[PDB]
């Protein structure tokens, strides 16, 4: 299979590992206690908390953010965290969404001992600032909601083990021209089997298939290891989002389509 | 208040 290297990224069972709509692939233990926390190695491009205040507030008042510190640490800008690690030749130069990774992965709880617990973040691509969340929780139906929206599209959800490398091996941009299949004897067959969702227009595929994407926590052993309705194959002339939970294995040339992922920016293409 | 797990290791409240 020549496409083998370039399908890698969106093996996302492998390279994320994790849930994607709720991400909580993992535990840690605080102070005797054992707390469910994220833990997808890929960035969540366009993920926010929908609240029914918004989420980034520090944390009925308030959000899911961290509180006000001394000095301030959350919010931080990139130029402020990387002169805040300014001596750190390992941290300094990471990339703005491995750093905000990195940054909140530096805050431990448990100032009597170390612990495994790093809470997630979330970067705002809009003014380039890092958000520490203290509430790793991304779903209760003081109730709240993951999901991808316009006002979330510079958002990104970013779990404690971030790769320092999501850039080379996890999706981003959606594939214009593209539909994704499945490599058959020398040929990119179509996906035998997808479901069929209406959409006006890829951002609104984007959103479904984030909607029914990996998660780790049943809507309304709970872990989903990244298996899941994770890809979608949006035709743009028949409105159509299609949805399937196996990963593909090729690229069909189709100018009808986009190849979108529940990882994927919302609206980027390439 | 947190603890910075790299050095400098600090307490930020």
């Amino acid at each position: 299979n020549p496409w083998t290297e370039y399908m890698a990224k969106y093996d996302i069972e492998e390279v994320h590992g994790s849930g994607i709509r709720v991400d909580l692939g993992e535990d840690a233990e605080v102070a005797g206690t054992q707390y469910r926390l994220p833990s997808g190695k890929c960035p969540v491009f366009g993920k926010g908390i929908i609240i029914e205040t918004t989420f980034l507030k520090p944390v009925k008042d308030g959000g899911f953010a961290f509180p006000p510190t001394n000095p301030l640490i959350s919010p931080m800008t990139l130029n402020g965290m990387r002169d805040f690690y300014k001596n750190n030749e390992y941290v300094k130069n990471l990339d703005e969404l491995t750093l905000c990774s990195r940054h909140a992965g530096n805050m431990n709880p448990d100032n009597d001992k170390n612990s495994n617990y790093k809470y997630p973040a979330v970067y705002d691509y809009n003014d380039k600032k890092c958000h520490i969340l203290y509430i790793a929780a991304q779903e209760n139906n003081f109730c709240f909601r993951p999901a991808k929206d316009k006002l979330f599209e510079n958002y990104t959800y970013l779990s404690k083990n971030v790769v320092d490398n999501w850039e080379e091996v996890c999706p981003r941009k959606n594939l214009e021209n593209a539909k994704f299949g499945l490599w058959v004897d020398g040929n990119c067959e179509d996906i035998p089997h997808v479901n069929e969702f209406s959409a006006n227009d890829l951002f609104e595929c984007n959103k479904l298939v984030f909607e029914l994407s990996a998660s780790d926590q049943p809507k309304q052993r709970y872990k989903s290891h990244g298996k899941g309705y994770n890809w979608g194959n949006y035709n743009r002339e028949t409105q159509k989002c299609e949805i399937f939970n196996v990963k593909p294995t090729c690229l069909i040339n189709n100018s009808s389509y986009i190849a979108t992922t529940a990882l994927s920016h919302p609206i980027e293409v390439e | 208040c947190f603890t910075a797990r790299m050095s400098p290791p600090q307490q930020i409240c």
